[PDB]
């Protein structure tokens, strides 16, 4: 019986804890109770045995970038996160978060993963991307990104769906396994 | 059957359903099964009626001996069944009725070794808490007894919702889900198209009596938190008042919903409605 | 000394003729005494007077601890004394503060182990009848 290091960095903008939350909730789509905490934890089985595991859920804020990196030192595996509706997001996490991610722990399995899913598809979302100027990102060149770092996995999810969700903490645990 | 109280073939159905949750391993269920078997059966000597003298051996069998062995094996089953607890509470009367009747002590000394080995399990090593959801029928396709009706079940240790919902879904052709987890459609209280919807409730803790206040350990509450119970709530988050951005407390409303159903899980049957 | 209600020094000899018991090995003698000094102990959690608190080990030793340590030793008397009946009277009561008030079950496992134990002994094997003589001395 054993637990897993497991860290997510990202923007506030995307509001990933919402993910985190639903995910170990076990929530109905959209029916998720925002705690006033962080951090959090569940046990899981996957394959052979079940473990703990707990998510370093830490705040995209960049003053903390000297708290977040005393949190890295013997981690698991570590799941960078961005918004696949935000051109933004993947100027920050080609720019800031996977640059220093990649120089603070070089050495531990990746992977990426997408968000609002549901919102990459969304015509209205995408119409106002292209009025507001910005691009409706698609896989391909996220793929693209994973390749430039080579992550161990690269996924793309959705809240208001859990699609793929579940999937994405599957391989996350399945890194390690 | 139990109602029309031909009470033989209620046995033998009994034994049906332990062939069944045997072949499932569904120990806590099939020894459950055997219990209710016992049940109508006496500590007392003389064999009453050749009735529940069933099939699988055949002689004298005085009540007594019938009950004793019953026990015995019920016992084996909570033992893999992981479940030592009612194992120790079945134990307590088997020796009790060794002592005051048949005075064979040595039927004593292997059943409270087995009871030790049971203590040791539930101090020593922990096991998971099993999810519970709440399945809600509803549509006309169903049968009798699932047209709108909403039961429980009582799924694996580390289910996740959709995985069972997945495997009901297996369980039932005509596969969607309604996405208004908590009323019911008055259309589908009706309609064909059978619909269902799930989602994990909360299991009510027990109350273990005597515990209410003792400075007890963890593991007797932790099993208490997961069996022997009935009622179960469900968080239901709501707007009421005005949704100003930067506070949600402003319209934080919990409409839980408590369930009480008819019987304890674990039980027979892995499920049950909500009374 | 009973009669005059000094109980400390009571103990002191109770655990003398202990001693002189168990130098002749008589258990059954040996752990009735120890029962007497367990008599007026009680299952409760303070130590209310360290008068009973003796010169073999000495701390805290709740009344509940001094009183189940002595059981056990009584128990282990009688199993050598083959008397395994009150053996048993005492076994059960230890169980049942065990239960209601200790939680701990591991003492309850050893317990009923030696209390399967007793009932094999009892029901199996034949022990002699001791003789019993009047003396009239004049």
């Amino acid at each position: 019986m054993q637990a897993i290091k497991c860290v997510v960095v990202g923007d506030g903008a995307v509001a990933k804890t919402c993910l985190l939350i639903s995910y170990t909730t076990n929530a109905f789509p959209g029916e998720y109770i925002p705690t006033v905490f962080d951090n959090y934890s569940a046990n899981v089985m996957v394959d052979g045995k079940p473990v703990n595991l707990g998510l370093w859920d830490t705040a995209g804020q960049e003053d903390y970038d000297r708290l977040r990196p005393l949190s890295y030192p013997q981690t698991d595996v570590f799941l960078i996160c961005f918004s696949l509706v935000s051109p933004a997001s993947f100027e920050n996490v080609r720019a800031k978060w996977y640059p220093e991610v990649r120089h603070h722990c070089p050495n531990t399995p990746i992977i990426l993963v997408g968000t609002k899913l549901d919102l990459r598809d969304d015509k209205d979302t995408i119409e106002k991307l292209k009025e507001k100027k910005l691009t409706p990102i698609t896989y391909p060149q996220g793929l693209a990104m994973a390749k430039e770092i080579g992550a161990v996995k690269y996924l793309e999810c959705s809240a208001l769906t859990q699609r793929g969700l579940k999937t994405v903490f599957d391989e996350a645990i399945r890194a390690v396994l | 059957y139990k109602e029309k109280k031909r009470e033989d073939i209620y046995i033998r159905y009994l034994y049906k359903l332990r062939d069944l949750h045997r072949d499932c391993e569904n120990y806590t269920e099939a020894a459950y099964t055997l219990l209710l078997h016992a049940e109508l059966l006496q500590w007392s000597d003389k064999p009453c009626v050749p009735h529940l003298l069933q099939r699988d051996s055949y002689y004298v069998y005085t009540q007594q001996e019938l009950k004793e062995k019953l026990y015995q094996e019920i016992i084996s089953y909570f033992d893999k069944g992981k479940m030592w607890e009612k194992a120790i509470k079945l134990s307590k009367e088997l020796a009790e009725t060794y002592e005051s009747k048949v005075f064979d002590y040595e039927g004593l000394g292997n059943l409270l070794k087995k009871r030790a080995s049971f203590y040791e399990n539930i101090i020593k090593a922990m096991r998971p808490q099993p999810e519970y959801f709440a399945v809600g029928y509803y549509g006309q396709g169903f049968p009798s007894f699932l047209r709108n009706k909403i039961f429980i079940y009582r799924g694996k240790e580390y289910e996740r919702r959709e995985d069972f919902s997945l495997r009901l879904l297996t369980q039932f052709p005509n596969a969607e889900k309604m996405t208004s987890t908590t009323p019911p459609g008055e259309d589908i209280k009706s309609s064909p198209k059978q619909y269902m919807q799930c989602f994990t409730v909360k299991p009510v803790m027990s109350l273990p009596p005597s515990y209410k206040d003792k400075p007890v350990p963890e593991q007797i509450l932790n099993y208490y938190r997961a069996n022997e119970v009935q009622q179960f709530r469900y968080s239901r988050p709501f707007r009421k008042g005005e949704k100003d951005p930067d506070n949600e407390f402003a319209t934080m409303w919990i409409e839980r919903t408590t369930y009480t159903t008819a019987y304890t899980f674990p039980g027979i049957l892995k499920w049950f409605e909500v009374k």
